[PDB]
RNA sequence: GAUGGGGAAGCUCCGUUUCAAAGGCCUGAUUUUAUGCAGGCCACCAUCGAAAGGGAAUCCGGUUAAGAUUCCGGAACCUGGAUAUGGAUUCUUCACGGUAACGUAACUGAAUGUGGAGACGUCGGCGCGAGCCCUGGGAGGAGUUAUCUUUUCUUCUUAACA
RNA sequence: CUUGUGACGGCCCGUGAAAAUCCACAGGAAGGAAUAGUUUUCAUGCCAGGUCGUACUGAUAACCGCAGCAGGUCUCCAAGG
RNA sequence: AGAACUGGUACGGACAAGGGGAAUCUGACUGUCUAAUUAAAACAUAGCAUUGCGAUGGUCAGAAAGUGAUGUUGACGCAAU
RNA sequence: UUUACUUAUUCAAUGAAGCGGAGCUGGAAUUCAUUUUCCACGUUCUAGCAUUCAAGGUCCCAUUCGGGGCUGAUCCGGGUU
């Protein structure tokens, strides 16, 4: 139940070799008025403990999950 | 008749002295080496109110000369005694305060407290408040000291009988009044169940020698031979003269 | 608590200089001083017993 | 005696009270002489008296407190040590 | 503003106890509850903790003493009869 | 009399290297710019070599006359001064200010005092300065 | 309250570290092997005794006819024991920065010793925090409404742990 | 309001438990490198965590008072006017 | 805190919630007791006074005992009145 | 009646540590011949620290990684005091 910003931390993370599951929650945001974003969470869970990696970013979302293994068993919600 | 409170208080079931607030007996250092050669340092760590005593104590430190270690002692402060203090004890010590100094050593005119008996009972004589035991002279060949004791006592002891310099602390308790049965509760509850006094003459003549009687009066005279048994040794006990004393201890 | 003082690591349980964890700097500064002081002192105390006593 | 010339150097020469800037002083060598009160902590005492035998410095023990000091030199308040650094007037190098 | 004539700290004890047990209370409580210098520091950090024991929160320290005075003058005889035997055998 | 003179041995009461033994090398008496106060450049002890008998046969020796050397700035109010003295010529051009600031120049400077140690501690020399103060 | 010991016709009494030969470890040496065995250390001196004292470690949600911090889901923590990868240190072998207070992902340390927490009264008022209570706006729902009431009530939450 | 804590203050002829357990420090035995090792007080990863209790009442009806007795029986939470 | 206006002079509007004074006897006080007929003037209390005791001891206990309470104590103390 | 001996008995300590004697090494002693005997026979401004059969010196061993004995710390008697 850890926060993650670095990306690259966040995938070797999910090739910790311990990690099987995997997640992606969608949130419906407010930066303002008028843009109500989206936030992405990527939850990744192993052993010990769940690691979030929180993102703002739609294009880089899709991107993460294009770079993502399809091995790890995720979930999209 | 019936068995009386002083008859009880021999089998000590509740009148057994309280214990849980004490730090343990205070007591001289054992007589080993370096007390009958020579002298030893200790420091004056801290100082620290006794309960049911009246006096306070210091714990004192010394290192065993065998082994590496610090072993502890408490002692009895005297009036001059502070935390962080140097107390040297033995024979080739110093006429100071603190120090422990033999009888034999020490001259007439000096002042002394926690003084040994017979060489290793470790403190016996004016422990309590104030009291102090001043010296008198020697008999060196036959090594014996004569010594003043606060009841006026000239006894005579040993040489090598340690004994620490200065005044008992804690003195003047007794010149305050205490005004409250609260008080003396306090006092008799850590020093021991013996608190309230209640008057035989109130009692019944079952629970007393002076109960009873349509009128709270003794009836046959208080002053009770010491060959007398356990049960009849209430009342002035191996009396020479009683009341009000005018004039001089007469010693 | 004692037994969470045996999960953590050292960095939470001392200071990096002699005598961390268990007193107070300024005691050591103290007691340093005293040390160096006094076995000074002791040096000359001796030395000066040597002479003296050399002398007679 | 001893708080007259002392008062005397209060008025011509010039001094510094307290460990902090005796010591700051000392290490300059820029004092010449310490008095120093004996109710003071003996290592302070026994510190001062080996900074002064490094700087060839002069001492002086006052048979006092920290108070009868401070009242010697007309200050209000507790003066362990004090250190001389030049009298002018007084005769305080020269005697003791 | 001035409270009382005579009675000071003995008129928490109210009404009760005694004029004469009242005015040694006084004197005692005084003495006990006062503040002393510390010899060592000069300073006016001195009190009782309990009977005898005397400390001084400036400096740190504690000395043994009488349970309301700090120094009783039965003791300050002692150390100067002490001191004076003291320098005749060194002497 | 100043006596902060740069060849001295002193005391490290306050800080990682507490209760130590340094020698003085660099006073800035008269106060500088980074560490404006009265202040030193100093170089001493981090681990004493250890006592020595004639049970080590050189393995035991060697490893035991070794020397963690240490240098630092202080405040000389957070040091004491001795009488003793020392021998300074092997460091004290590599020791100076610009030696900080570049922990490149600090492990050279360490090198070099190590050897500049070893000897005058390997030379019978200076024992009250290379022994311990215990406390 | 056993044992050792002493009493007692004796059932049993005293006494609890004492007038006791009161034991069990770390190390390596045997790598035929036992643990004999080279070594040194140390010195309780049984035990019982508090479901309110001390005490290693868990929380939320939901669930049954009846259970729940115990079950289910999720997220955690300690203890013990194997333990491998990564990381740190080192050819100046057991880290560095800081004037200092001290800081960090770690960053050798036996015998023995020292210290600290555990571990501590009661009362007063003062501050700070938690939850509650009072309350404003706004978003939903309900009630009243002959009259008047931008109205009365109600939901707007966020645990351990990191 | 209830509570919890922090620093202070007052009182005492009263100064207001112990032990287990844990940790650090001093010390420097022992051992350790260069193609190596070093450490398992850093992170991460692996396994296991037994035994017994666990429902309910806790009282003008579940307890004791001969009983479904106006009695007695330790405690926590505690809204608005 | 104060002022206008008002009221069938009512208004701490229910609840809640001191009767007092002058003197006597007696115990000083707070406190405790005869559970289930006596709560008092009785006991206690602080304070006053006396007595014993220097540890090979005083008081008390125990069938005894290498036993024990005061006593982890020491005349400003323990014990008995 | 006075005192003597320690072993019996009794008391108390202590982890049964420094007993006693003699002796060095110094001070005094007046040595009336050589010492006659007596004193010491490692510590005191300071709230530090003191440990690894002790370092050293010395003699051996099988030198090598190191190992052991004497002294450092006088000797005798084994009466714990
Ligand atoms: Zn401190
Ligand atoms: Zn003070």
């Amino acid at each position: 139940a850890r926060e993650i910003t670095d990306i690259k931390q966040f995938l070797e993370l999910t090739r910790r070799a311990d990690v099987k599951t995997a997640t992606v929650k969608i949130n419906k945001k407010l930066n303002k008025a008028g843009k109500p974003f989206r936030q992405t969470k990527f939850k990744v869970r192993g052993s010990s403990s769940l690691y979030t990696l929180v993102i703002n970013d739609a294009g880089k979302a899709k991107k993460l999950i294009q770079s993502l293994p399809p091995t790890l068993k995720v979930n999209r919600l | 008749g019936r068995v009386i409170r002083n008859q009880r208080k021999g089998a000590g079931s509740i009148f057994t002295s309280h214990t849980r607030l004490r730090q343990g007996a205070a007591k001289l250092r054992t007589l080993d080496y370096a007390e009958r050669h020579g002298y030893i340092r200790g420091i004056v760590k801290q100082i620290v109110h006794d309960s049911g005593r009246g006096a306070p104590l210091a714990k004192v430190v010394f290192r065993d000369p065998y082994k590496y270690r610090l072993r502890e002692e408490i002692f009895i402060a005297n009036e001059g005694v502070h935390t962080g203090q140097f107390i040297y004890a033995g024979k080739k010590a110093s006429l100071n305060v603190g120090n422990v100094l033999p009888l034999g050593s020490v001259p007439e005119g000096t002042i002394v407290s926690n003084v040994e008996e017979k060489p290793g009972d470790r403190g016996a004589l004016a422990r309590a408040s104030g009291n102090y035991v001043i010296i008198i002279g020697h008999n060196p060949d036959e090594n014996k000291t004569r010594v003043r004791l606060p009841s006026g006592a000239k006894k005579v002891i040993s040489s090598d009988a340690r004994g620490v310099i200065g005044v008992i602390a804690g003195g003047g308790r007794v010149d305050k009044p205490l005004l409250k049965a609260g008080r003396a509760f306090h006092k008799y509850r850590l020093k021991r169940n013996s608190w309230p006094k209640t008057r035989g003459v109130a009692m019944n003549p079952v629970d007393h020698p002076h109960g009873g009687g349509n009128h709270q009066h003794i009836g046959k005279a208080s002053t009770i031979s010491r060959g007398a048994v356990s049960g009849q040794k209430a009342g002035l006990i191996a009396a020479r003269r009683t009341g009000l004393l005018r004039g001089s201890q007469k010693t | 608590r004692p037994r969470q003082y045996a999960t953590v690591s050292k960095t939470h349980k001392t200071v990096s200089r002699a005598y961390g964890g268990s007193r107070c700097a300024n005691c050591v500064k103290e007691r340093i001083i005293r040390a160096f002081l006094i076995e000074e002192q002791k040096i000359v105390k001796k030395v000066v017993k040597e002479q003296t006593e050399a002398a007679k | 005696s001893i708080n007259q010339k002392l008062a005397l150097v209060i008025k011509s020469g010039k001094y510094t009270l307290g460990y902090k800037s005796t010591v700051k002083s000392l290490r300059q060598g820029k004092s010449k002489l310490i008095i120093i009160a004996a109710n003071t902590p003996v290592l302070r005492k026994s510190e001062l008296e080996y900074y002064a035998m490094l700087s060839k410095t002069k001492v002086y023990y006052f048979q006092g407190g920290n108070n009868e000091l401070g009242t010697a030199v007309g200050k209000l308040f507790r003066v362990g040590v004090v250190s001389i650094l030049e009298a002018g007037d007084s005769d305080i190098l020269t005697t003791l | 503003a001035k409270r009382t004539k005579k009675v000071g700290i003995t008129g928490k004890y109210g009404v009760r106890y005694g004029s004469s047990l009242r005015r040694q209370v006084k004197k005692l409580e005084i003495q006990q509850h006062a503040r002393y210098d510390c010899s060592f520091c000069g300073k006016k950090t001195v009190k009782r903790g309990a009977a005898g024991i005397w400390t001084c929160s400036c400096c740190k320290k504690t000395v043994a003493g009488g349970a309301y005075t700090v120094s009783t003058a039965a003791a300050a005889t002692v150390r100067s009869t002490i001191r004076r035997l003291r320098e005749m055998v060194e002497a | 009399a100043k006596f902060l003179k740069a060849g001295k041995v002193a005391v490290v009461v306050r800080g990682r290297y507490a209760g130590k033994k340094v020698v003085i090398v660099k006073p800035h008496d008269e106060g500088s710019k980074s560490h404006p106060f009265g202040h030193a450049l100093v170089a001493g002890i981090e681990r004493y070599p250890l006592k020595v008998t004639k049970k080590h046969g050189a393995k035991k020796v060697a490893k035991r006359t070794k020397i963690k050397p240490f240098i630092k700035v202080v405040n000389y109010n957070h040091l004491l001064p001795t009488r003793y003295t020392l021998d300074v010529e092997a460091f004290k051009s590599v020791v100076s200010t610009e030696t900080f600031e570049q922990p490149s120049q600090r492990e050279e400077a360490k090198k070099v005092v190590k050897k500049a140690f070893e000897e005058r501690h390997q030379a019978g020399k200076n024992q009250w300065f290379f022994s311990k103060l215990r406390f």
